[PDB]
C-alpha cells in the first residue's frame, strides 16, 4: 500500500477529502491552524495513488504527500476488479 | 440582426471566449490553452444559440477560405502556367502553374517544362480537370478565378451576417429532415443534373474538338456522337485514354435523377423500417455526433475516390500523367485516413458529452473480439513475410510462400469488369493494364486488414471506455481531453479517448503508409511504363516487374522499394527539377526524428530545465512576467504527433514525388 | 444609445397597448433581454417600418491601436519587416562578393 | 376607397390576424351573376401570404397582358431595322433565340427589368398589404368612387388573367405551328 | 506480350475523327486557325463593329 | 399624412438618413443602401467617386481628341495608356501620390467618424468659389453632386463604348448593328 502522510501545514479546507476517490481522508479536530481542523489519513489501505488530494492542495508546497510503494502493492491500492486477492 | 454589439473591443482581450482564460496571461500554459480551446465553442461563454451560430459562422468562413484557395489555383493557372502548351500537346509539356523566385539561387527549382517556361511541375490533376470542363482559353479561366473570388466574398459576408442574424429562437439548423432534403434533392440531384447540362453543353463539342485536332475559335465558342455501344468503361478514348465525357455527362444526368427519386419517395414516405434507425435517430442529434458521422462518410468517399481516380480513367490524359494520379491516390488515402480518425475523435466527444447508444453496455466483448482478430491478422500476416524472410536468408526459397513456392492464392479477388483481353496504351504509356493478383497481393492485402483493424481498435476503445472503465469509473467527471488520473492503480496514463485518438493517429499513418508504398510500388511494377512492338507488346515497366518477386520479404520491400527508389530523391541535389525535393527529404528526416524528443521526454525534466535557465535570467533582472512553464502533457503529445506524422508524410511525399518526376522525364 | 434615440421601445408587456408611432413615423418595437453577451436585447417590429439598422460594425482607431499592440501582432510585423530586410538585403547583394 | 400610400403604408407588414373574408376582401372573387370564390386548393388559407399571392397575381397579369400583345404586333409590324427585319426574324417565337447572348438585344431588356425589379422589391416585401397589393401609385385614370375603383380592379384582374392563359396558348399553339397571329 | 485492348476500334476511331474534322471544315467555310491563348476574339454576334477577327 | 415619401420613387418612403444632406431634393434609395450602411460612409464615397469620375472623363476626352504631353512614350491611345504608361513608371508614381493622398483621405474620415473633428463628409476645407450665403452652399454641393454623377455615368459609358466600337471619344462615327 501507499503512504499517504499529512504535515502541519495543513490549513484544513478539505479539498482533499472531498477530492479522494475511495474515501482514504477525513478532517479531525486540532488547534494549528485557524480553521481548527486538519486533514488524517485512517484508511490509507485504500489509497490508489492517484494523488488527486496532492492536486488539490492549496499550501506552496503540499500539506500532503502520497508516496508510491510499488513493492507493496495490494488488491486495494491496485484497484483489481476481474481478479481478486481476498 | 443589432450589428451594433459586433466591436473590436474584444479582439485585444485574447481569451474572452473562455472563461478559465479569465486571469489573463499568467504563464505560457495559458498561450497555449487559448490556442488549444480558441474553437472549441462548446465549452466557451454564451449559450447554444451561441455555439450554433459559430458553427454555422465558421462553416460559411471556411467556405469562403477553400474559395478564395480555388481562385487563387485559377489565377495561378491562367496567369502563372504554361497551360496553353499542355494543352496543345499534352504528352510532351508537363504540367506547370508554379514558378519560384531567383531570391538566393533559387531559381535553380524551376525546371524545363516548355521552351518558353520554366517552372515547378504542378501534381494536381488541375490541368486535366480544365480540359475536361472546357477550359481552353485565358479569359475562360480568368473568369473562373473571379467567379471564385466572389464566391469568396459572399461566404465571408455570410458568415459575418449570419453571426447576428441568428438570435437565441434560431432553429432552422435543428430541422435534420428539411437539412436531409433539401441537400439530397438540390445540392446533389439538381446539382447533378446542372452538372450534367454543363457537360453536353459546354465540355462535350470543346472536348471532341480537342480530340480531333480543332483549334478555332468560332468552334469553340449532337450528343453520343462518337461513342460506340461499347460499355462505358470498357473502351476508352483513343486519342485521350479516358471514359468518354459524354458517358460521364450521361451518369451524372442518371445520378442527379436517381437522388431526386430517392428524395421523392422519402418525401412521400415509401422508405418504412424507420423504426430500424430511430433509436440512432434519437440518440445522435448532436454536433459531435454530426460531426463523427460526417468525417467518417467523408474518409470513405475519399478513399473511394482515391482508388477510382486511378483505376477508372475520366479526366483527360491524367492516366498518363504518372505524378498526377500517383499524388491524388496518396493525397486521398492521407484524407481518407485523417477524417477517418476524426470521426473516431468526435464520436468520443459525443459520448463523453451525451448519452451512448446501447451498445457500448456490451463492449467488453466487442473490444475483446476486436483485440484477437487484431492480434491473430497481426500474426498471421506479417509472420508470414517474417517467415519469407527467415527462410529465404537461411537459402529455402522452396520453402518461402510465394508464387514459385507455397502460395497464397487469391481465390475470391474475381474480375466484375469483363474486360477484353489486352491493355490500352497512349503514345508510348499504359493508360490501362490489369492488376494480376497473387501472393504478394495476398500478403499486402491482408497486412491492410491487420493495420485498418488495429486503427479501429484504438479508435473504438476510445470511444467505448470513454465514459469509464474497470481501472477508472470517473472518466466522464474527469472529461475529454485529460493526461491521466494518477500514477495510482499502477499508472493511468493515456486513458483518455483524447490519448486514443493521439495513438490512432499513429496507426492511421502507418496503415496510410503501407498502403501507399503498396499503389507505389504495385503500379511501378505490373502497371505503368512503356511498351516496345493482332500486335503483341512486351511492357517495359519502371520498376521492372519487381514487386510479385520481391515484395514476398521485408528485405525486398527495404532494397527494391526504399533504398532502390529513393535515388531519385538522395541524388537530387545537382538536379535543378527536384532538388527541393531532395532538401524536402532531408528537411522531413529532421522534423520527424525531432517529433521523438516531444514523444519520449516528459514535462518534469522540461519544467526544472526551464526553472535553471530563468535563474540566471533573474539574476541579471530578466523577469518574465509570463513565468515560462514547460508544455503540458496532452500538448507534448500532440506536439510530438505533429511533427513525427509531418516528417513522415514529408519524406514519403518527396520520396514518391522525386521518383515519378525523374522517371517521366 | 444614440442608434435607438427617438424609437418607440416597448417592452413585451406594453406589446399592443402603445401604438404611438416613432420620429420616423414607424410603429413602436418590442424589446426583449435574450441574456447573450454578444445580443443583449433584440427589437421585433409591430408593423411595417422605415427605419435605420447599420450591417456595419462598430470599429474604432483604439480597439484596432490595441489589438495591433498585442504582441503577436507587435512580433508578428517586426519578424515580417525583419525577414523581409534580410529577403532584400540578399536580393540587393547576392554572393556576399564583399566579404 | 384608396388612401395615398403615405398614409397605406401607416398600417403595413405581415398581419396575424385575419378578417374573415374569402381572401381578406380582395378583389377579383366575383362572377358574372354573383360570387365565385375560386379557390379548391385553400391557398388563401394563408392569410399573411395573401397579399403576396395578389401582388404575384397582378405581376402576372400585367406582365402577360404585355407579351401576348409583343407576340400579336412583331408580325403585323416590326422595328426599322435589319436585325428586326421580318427576313432576320419571320416570327416573334423566334425573338428570343435570335436575339439571345453576345447581340445583347435581350440582355439590355433583361438588366433593365432587373434594375427595376430591384428597386420594387422594398415594396414588393416590406411595404406590402391587403390595400397597397399592386399599386404602384400610377393611380391616373382610377375613378374617384368606391363602386368604380372595385370595378377597375375587378377588370384589371379578369383581363390580367384572360391573357395569363392566352398567352400560354398563344405561345403554345404558335410554337406547333410555326404560323403568324390567327394561331396565336 | 500484352496486346493492345480494342485494337479494331484505333482505325475507326481515326475514320469517326477525321470525318469530323472534314466536316467542321465544309461547315465552317474556311481553314482552321489556331486559338490564342492570350489572345482576345469578338463574338460572332456581336453588333458592333470587329476589331479582331471573330475567328 | 402618413410617410414622407421619395421624390424620386413616390411609391416607396424616404429612408430618413438621408433628410438634411445635399441632395435629398431627389431622396433615391429604393435599394435602402442608406438604411444598412452609414450616410456619412455613403456620402464620402460618392463624393469622392464623382471628383473622381469628373477628371477621368475630362482626360479621357482630352486623350481621345488628341491633346499628348510631349514625349514619344506617351503616343498611345487612350485604351492601352494604362498598360502603357504602367510600364513606363508613370501610373506607379501616381499611385504613390494617391496612397499619400488617400492615406490622408483615410485620417479624415477616421476622425470624422470618432468625432474629433466636426468634418461633412467630403468636405477638406477648400473654399474656392464658395458662396457665402447657406442657400447658395447648399446649391453649391448639390451642382457638385449632380456634375459628379452625370461624370461616373458619362465616364463608363465613354470607356466601354470605346472598348466596343474602338472610336474616338464622340463616337458618333461608329457602327452598330
Ligand atoms: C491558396 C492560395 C494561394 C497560395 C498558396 C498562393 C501562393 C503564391 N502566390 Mg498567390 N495568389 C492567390 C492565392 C494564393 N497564392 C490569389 C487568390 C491570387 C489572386 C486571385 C494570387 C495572385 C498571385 C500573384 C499575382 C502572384 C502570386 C504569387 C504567389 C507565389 C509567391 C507569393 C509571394 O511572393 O508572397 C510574398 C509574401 C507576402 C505577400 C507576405 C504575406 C503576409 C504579409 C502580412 C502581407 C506563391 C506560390 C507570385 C508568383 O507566383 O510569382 C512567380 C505572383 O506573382 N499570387
Ligand atoms: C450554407 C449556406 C447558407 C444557409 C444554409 C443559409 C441559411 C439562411 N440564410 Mg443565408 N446566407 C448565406 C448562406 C447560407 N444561408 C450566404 C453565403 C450569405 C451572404 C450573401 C447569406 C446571407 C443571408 C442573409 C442576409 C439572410 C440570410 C437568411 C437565411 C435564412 C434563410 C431564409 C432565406 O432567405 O431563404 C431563401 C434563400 C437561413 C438562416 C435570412 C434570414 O435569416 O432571415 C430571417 C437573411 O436575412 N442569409
Ligand atoms: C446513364 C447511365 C449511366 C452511365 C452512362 C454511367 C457511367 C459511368 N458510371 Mg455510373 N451510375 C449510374 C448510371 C450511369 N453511369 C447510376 C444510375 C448510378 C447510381 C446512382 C451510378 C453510379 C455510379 C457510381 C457510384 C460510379 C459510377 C461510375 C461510372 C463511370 C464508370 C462506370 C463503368 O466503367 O462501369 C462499367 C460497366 C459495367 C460493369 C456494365 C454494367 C452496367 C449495368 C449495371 C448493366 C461512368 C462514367 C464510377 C465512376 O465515376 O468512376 C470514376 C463510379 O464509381 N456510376
Ligand atoms: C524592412 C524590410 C523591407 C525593405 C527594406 C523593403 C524594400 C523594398 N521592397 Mg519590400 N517587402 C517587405 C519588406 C521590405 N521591403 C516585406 C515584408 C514583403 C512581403 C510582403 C515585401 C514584399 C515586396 C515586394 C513583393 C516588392 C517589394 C518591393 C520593395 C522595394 C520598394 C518598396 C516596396 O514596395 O516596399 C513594400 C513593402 C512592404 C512591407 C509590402 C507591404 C505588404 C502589405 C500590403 C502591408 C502594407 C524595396 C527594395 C517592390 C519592388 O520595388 O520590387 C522591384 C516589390 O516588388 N517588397
Ligand atoms: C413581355 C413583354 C415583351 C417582351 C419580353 C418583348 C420582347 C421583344 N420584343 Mg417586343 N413588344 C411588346 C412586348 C414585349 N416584347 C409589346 C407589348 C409590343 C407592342 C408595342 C411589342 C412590340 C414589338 C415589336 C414591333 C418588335 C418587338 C420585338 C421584340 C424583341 C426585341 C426587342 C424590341 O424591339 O422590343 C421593342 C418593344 C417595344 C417597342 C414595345 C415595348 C412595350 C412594353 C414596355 C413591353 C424581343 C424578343 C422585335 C421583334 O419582333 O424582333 C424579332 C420587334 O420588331 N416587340
Ligand atoms: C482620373 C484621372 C486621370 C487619370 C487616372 C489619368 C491617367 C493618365 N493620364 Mg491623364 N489627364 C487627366 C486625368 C487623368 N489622367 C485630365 C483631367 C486631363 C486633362 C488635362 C489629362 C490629360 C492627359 C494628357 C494630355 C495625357 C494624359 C496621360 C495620362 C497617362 C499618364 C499620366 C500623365 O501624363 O498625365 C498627364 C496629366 C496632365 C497633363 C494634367 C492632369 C490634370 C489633373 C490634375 C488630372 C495616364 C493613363 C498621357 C498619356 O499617356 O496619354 C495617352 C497624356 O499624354 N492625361
Ligand atoms: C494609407 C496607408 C499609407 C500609404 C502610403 C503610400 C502608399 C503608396 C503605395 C504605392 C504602391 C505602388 C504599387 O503597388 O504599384 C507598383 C506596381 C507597378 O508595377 P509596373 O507593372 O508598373 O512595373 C514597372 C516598374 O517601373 C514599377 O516600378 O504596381 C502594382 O503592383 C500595383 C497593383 C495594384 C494597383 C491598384 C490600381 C488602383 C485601382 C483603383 C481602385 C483602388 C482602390 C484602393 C485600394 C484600397
Ligand atoms: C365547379 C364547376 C365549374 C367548372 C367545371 C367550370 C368550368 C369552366 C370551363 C371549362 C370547362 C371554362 C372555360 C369556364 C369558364 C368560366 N367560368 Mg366556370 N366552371 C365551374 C364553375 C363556375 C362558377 C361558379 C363560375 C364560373 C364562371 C366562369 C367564367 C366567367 C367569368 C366572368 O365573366 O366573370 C368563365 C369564363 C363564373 C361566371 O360568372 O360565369 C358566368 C362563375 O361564377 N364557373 N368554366
Ligand atoms: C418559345 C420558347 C420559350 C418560351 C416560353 C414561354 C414564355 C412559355 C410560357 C408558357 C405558359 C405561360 C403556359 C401556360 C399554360 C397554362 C395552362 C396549361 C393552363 C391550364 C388550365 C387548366 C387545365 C384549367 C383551368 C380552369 O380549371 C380552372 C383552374 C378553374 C376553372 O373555373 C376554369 C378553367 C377550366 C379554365 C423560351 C424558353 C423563352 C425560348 C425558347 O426558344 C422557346
Ligand atoms: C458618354 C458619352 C457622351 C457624354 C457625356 C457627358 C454627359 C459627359 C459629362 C462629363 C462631365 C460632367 C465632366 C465634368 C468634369 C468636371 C471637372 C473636371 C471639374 C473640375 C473642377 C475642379 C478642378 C475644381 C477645383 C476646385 O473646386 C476645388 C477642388 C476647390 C476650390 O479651390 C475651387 C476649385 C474650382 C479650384 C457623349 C459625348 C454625349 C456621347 C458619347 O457617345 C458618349
Ligand atoms: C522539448 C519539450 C518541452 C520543452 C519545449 C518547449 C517549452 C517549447 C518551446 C516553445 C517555443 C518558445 C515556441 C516558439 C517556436 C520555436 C522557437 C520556433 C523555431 C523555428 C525555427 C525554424 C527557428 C516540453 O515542455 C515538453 C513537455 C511535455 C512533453 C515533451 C516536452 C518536450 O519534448
Ligand atoms: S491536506 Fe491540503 S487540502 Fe487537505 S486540509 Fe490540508 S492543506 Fe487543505
Ligand atoms: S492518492 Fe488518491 S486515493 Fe490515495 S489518498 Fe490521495 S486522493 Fe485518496
Amino acid at each position: 500500500s501507499h503512504a499517504v502522510k499529512i504535515y502541519d501545514t495543513c490549513i484544513g479546507c478539505t479539498l482533499c477529502v472531498r477530492a479522494c476517490p475511495t474515501d482514504v481522508l477525513e478532517m479531525v479536530p486540532a488547534t494549528v491552524n485557524a480553521a481548527k481542523q486538519v486533514a488524517s489519513s485512517p484508511r490509507v489501505e485504500d489509497c490508489v495513488g492517484c494523488k488527486r488530494c496532492e492536486t488539490a492542495c492549496p499550501t506552496d508546497f503540499l500539506s500532503i504527500r502520497v508516496y508510491l510503494q510499488e513493492n507493496e502493492e495490494t488488491q486495494y491500492s491496485l484497484g483489481l476488479d476481474l481478479a481478486d486477492w481476498s | 440582426a443589432i450589428f451594433r454589439y459586433v466591436n473590436a473591443t474584444l479582439w485585444s482581450k485574447a481569451g474572452h471566449f473562455n472563461k478559465a482564460l479569465s486571469k489573463g496571461a499568467k504563464t505560457t500554459t495559458w498561450i497555449w490553452n487559448l490556442h488549444a480551446s480558441a474553437h472549441d465553442f462548446d465549452i466557451q461563454q454564451g449559450s447554444a444559440g451561441l455555439i450554433a451560430r459559430k458553427v454555422f459562422s465558421s462553416g460559411l468562413a471556411h467556405l469562403s477560405l477553400v474559395f478564395f484557395w480555388l481562385g487563387g489555383m485559377h489565377f495561378h493557372g491562367a496567369y502563372l502556367s504554361n497551360y496553353s502548351a499542355w494543352l496543345k500537346d499534352p504528352k510532351s509539356v508537363a504540367p506547370s502553374s508554379h514558378i519560384a523566385y531567383s531570391l538566393v539561387g533559387q531559381d535553380i527549382l524551376n525546371s524545363y517544362t516548355s521552351q518558353y517556361f520554366s517552372g515547378i511541375t504542378i501534381t494536381s490533376g488541375f490541368f486535366q480537370l480544365y480540359r475536361s470542363e472546357g477550359i481552353v482559353t485565358q479569359s475562360q479561366l480568368k473568369y473562373a478565378c473571379a467567379a471564385s473570388l466572389i464566391a469568396t466574398l459572399i461566404c465571408l459576408s455570410g458568415s459575418y451576417l449570419h453571426m447576428q442574424l441568428m438570435s437565441k429562437f434560431t432553429s432552422f439548423y435543428k430541422k435534420f429532415q428539411s437539412l436531409s432534403q433539401s441537400h439530397l434533392i438540390i445540392m446533389f440531384g439538381f446539382g447533378s443534373v446542372s452538372f450534367s447540362a454543363h457537360q453536353i453543353h459546354e465540355a462535350l463539342p470543346i472536348n471532341s474538338l480537342l480530340d480531333s485536332g480543332i483549334w478555332d475559335p468560332q468552334l469553340f465558342s449532337a450528343i453520343l456522337l462518337g461513342t460506340p455501344s461499347a460499355i462505358t468503361g470498357k473502351l476508352l478514348n483513343p486519342s485521350t485514354g479516358s471514359i468518354f465525357l459524354s458517358q460521364v455527362a450521361a451518369h451524372h444526368l442518371a445520378v442527379g435523377i436517381v437522388f431526386i427519386t430517392l428524395g421523392l419517395i422519402k418525401w412521400c414516405n415509401l422508405f418504412f423500417s424507420r423504426n430500424a434507425i430511430l433509436s440512432l435517430r434519437l440518440a445522435y442529434m448532436d454536433y459531435h455526433a454530426q460531426l463523427s458521422i460526417n468525417l467518417a462518410v467523408w474518409a470513405s468517399l475519399s478513399m473511394v475516390a482515391a482508388h477510382h481516380l486511378t483505376e477508372i480513367p475520366v479526366y483527360p490524359y491524367e492516366s498518363t500523367d504518372y505524378p498526377t494520379v500517383l499524388c491524388l491516390f496518396v493525397h486521398h488515402a492521407c484524407l481518407s485516413g485523417f477524417f477517418t480518425v476524426a470521426s473516431g475523435a468526435h464520436a468520443s466527444i459525443f459520448v463523453i458529452r451525451q448519452l451512448p447508444t446501447s451498445e457500448i453496455r456490451h463492449r467488453d466483448p466487442i473490444i475483446g473480439h476486436l483485440i484477437w482478430v487484431c492480434i491473430a491478422l497481426g500474426l498471421h500476416s506479417f509472420g508470414l513475410y517474417c517467415h519469407n524472410d527467415t527462410l529465404e536468408a537461411l537459402g529455402r526459397p522452396e520453402d518461402t510462400f510465394c508464387d514459385n513456392s507455397i502460395q497464397l492464392k487469391p481465390i475470391f479477388a474475381k474480375q466484375f469488369l469483363g474486360l477484353q483481353p489486352g491493355i490500352e496504351v497512349l503514345d508510348g504509356k499504359i493508360v490501362r493494364m490489369t492488376q494480376e493478383l497473387g501472393t504478394a497481393d495476398f500478403m499486402v492485402h491482408h497486412i491492410h486488414a491487420f493495420t485498418i483493424h488495429v486503427t479501429l481498435l484504438i479508435l473504438l476503445k476510445g470511444v467505448l471506455y470513454a465514459r469509464n472503465s474497470r481501472l477508472v469509473s470517473d472518466k466522464l467527471e474527469l472529461g475529454f481531453a485529460y493526461p491521466c488520473d494518477g500514477p495510482g492503480r499502477g499508472g493511468t496514463c493515456q486513458i483518455s479517448p483524447w490519448d486514443h485518438l493521439f495513438l490512432a493517429v499513429f496507426w492511421m499513418y502507418n496503415c496510410l503508409s503501407v498502403v501507399i508504398f503498396h499503389y507505389f510500388w504495385k503500379m511501378q511494377s505490373d502497371v505503368w511504363g512503356s511498351y516496345v512492338h493482332h500486335s503483341s507488346l512486351t511492357c517495359s515497366h519502371y520498376s521492372q516487374g519487381d514487386f510479385s518477386v520481391n515484395s514476398i520479404t521485408i528485405n525486398g520491400w527495404l532494397r527494391n522499394l526504399l533504398w532502390s527508389e529513393a535515388s531519385q530523391v538522395i541524388q537530387s541535389y545537382a538536379l535543378p527539377s527536384i532538388c527541393s525535393y531532395g532538401f524536402i527529404f532531408l528537411a522531413a528526416h529532421f522534423v520527424w526524428a525531432f517529433s521523438l524528443m516531444f514523444l519520449f521526454s516528459g514535462r518534469a525534466y522540461w519544467q526544472e530545465l526551464i526553472e535553471s535557465i530563468l535563474w540566471s535570467h533573474h539574476k541579471l533582472k530578466i523577469v518574465p512576467h509570463i513565468q515560462p512553464r514547460a508544455l503540458s502533457i496532452s500538448q507534448g503529445r500532440a506536439v510530438g504527433l505533429t511533427h513525427y506524422v509531418l516528417g513522415g508524410i514529408g519524406c514519403t511525399w518527396a520520396f514518391i514525388i522525386s521518383r515519378m518526376l525523374v522517371l517521366t522525364t | 444609445d444614440e442608434r435607438d434615440e427617438g424609437l418607440v421601445l416597448i417592452t413585451p408587456e406594453e406589446s399592443g397597448k402603445v401604438v404611438k408611432r416613432d420620429v420616423n413615423n414607424n410603429p413602436p418595437r418590442i424589446v426583449m433581454k435574450t441574456n447573450d453577451w454578444d445580443q443583449p436585447e433584440i427589437q421585433l417590429s409591430t408593423g411595417a417600418s422605415n427605419q435605420i439598422n447599420y450591417i456595419t460594425p462598430v470599429v474604432a482607431s483604439d480597439d484596432i491601436k490595441a489589438w495591433l499592440s498585442l504582441n503577436v501582432n507587435f512580433f508578428s510585423i517586426l519578424a515580417l519587416l525583419t525577414v523581409g530586410g534580410i529577403i532584400e538585403i540578399q536580393r540587393f547583394f547576392p554572393d556576399t562578393l564583399y566579404w | 376607397l384608396r388612401r395615398e400610400l403615405a398614409i397605406a403604408y401607416e398600417d403595413s407588414g405581415i398581419d396575424l390576424l385575419d378578417n374573415g373574408k374569402f381572401c381578406q376582401g380582395l378583389a377579383g372573387a366575383d362572377g358574372a351573376w354573383g360570387r365565385y370564390e375560386f379557390d379548391p386548393l385553400g391557398f388563401s388559407k394563408k392569410t399573411e401570404l395573401v397579399p403576396y399571392f395578389r401582388e404575384a397575381e397582378l405581376k402576372h397579369g400585367r406582365l402577360a397582358m404585355l407579351a401576348w400583345v409583343g407576340m400579336v404586333v412583331p408580325d403585323f409590324v416590326r422595328i426599322p431595322g435589319e436585325k428586326f427585319s421580318f427576313e432576320a426574324v419571320p416570327l416573334p417565337i423566334d425573338g428570343h433565340d435570335a436575339f439571345s447572348g453576345a447581340t445583347g438585344v435581350n440582355a439590355q431588356i433583361l438588366f433593365w427589368v432587373g434594375i427595376l425589379e430591384f428597386c420594387c422589391a422594398k415594396k414588393v416585401f416590406e411595404w406590402n398589404s391587403l390595400e397597397v397589393a399592386g399599386d404602384y401609385g400610377l393611380t391616373k385614370f382610377f375613378p374617384s368612387d368606391e363602386e368604380g375603383q372595385k370595378k377597375m380592379r375587378t377588370a384589371e384582374l379578369k383581363n390580367g388573367r384572360l391573357a395569363m392563359l392566352a398567352f400560354g396558348g398563344a405561345i403554345t399553339q404558335a410554337v406547333i405551328t410555326r404560323h403568324p397571329f390567327p394561331w396565336l | 506480350t500484352y496486346p493492345i485492348r480494342n485494337e479494331d476500334f484505333l482505325p475507326i476511331w481515326k475514320q469517326q475523327q477525321e470525318d469530323l474534322r472534314a466536316k467542321m471544315k465544309e461547315y465552317i467555310g474556311r481553314e482552321f486557325t489556331e486559338i490564342r491563348w492570350i489572345g482576345d476574339y469578338d463574338n460572332a454576334r456581336s453588333p458592333y463593329k470587329p476589331h479582331n477577327g471573330y475567328y | 399624412g402618413g410617410y414622407k415619401m421619395s421624390p424620386a420613387v413616390p411609391f416607396l418612403p424616404m429612408s430618413p438618413a438621408l433628410e438634411g444632406i445635399p441632395g435629398e431634393e431627389e431622396g433615391f434609395d429604393p435599394m435602402g443602401f442608406s438604411l444598412a450602411i452609414d450616410i456619412r460612409w455613403l456620402r464620402e464615397a460618392e463624393l469622392k467617386h464623382g471628383r473622381v469620375a469628373m477628371l477621368a472623363t475630362v482626360g479621357w476626352i482630352a486623350t481621345d481628341l488628341g491633346l499628348r504631353v510631349p514625349g514619344e512614350p506617351f503616343q498611345v491611345s487612350t485604351v492601352e495608356a494604362h498598360d502603357a504608361m504602367v510600364k513606363f513608371g508613370s501610373m506607379p508614381q501616381m499611385l504613390v501620390w494617391m496612397g499619400y493622398a488617400e492615406l490622408f483621405g483615410f485620417l479624415a474620415i477616421v476622425n470624422m467618424f470618432e468625432g474629433k473633428t466636426d468634418r461633412k463628409p467630403g468636405d477638406f476645407g477648400l473654399r474656392g468659389f464658395y458662396p457665402q450665403d447657406a442657400k447658395g452652399q447648399y446649391d453649391m454641393q448639390v451642382k457638385e453632386l449632380r456634375n459628379g454623377r452625370l461624370a461616373m455615368l458619362a465616364y463608363g459609358g465613354i470607356v466601354t463604348t470605346a472598348v466596343l466600337t474602338q472610336e474616338k471619344w464622340p463616337f458618333f462615327d461608329a457602327v452598330v448593328n
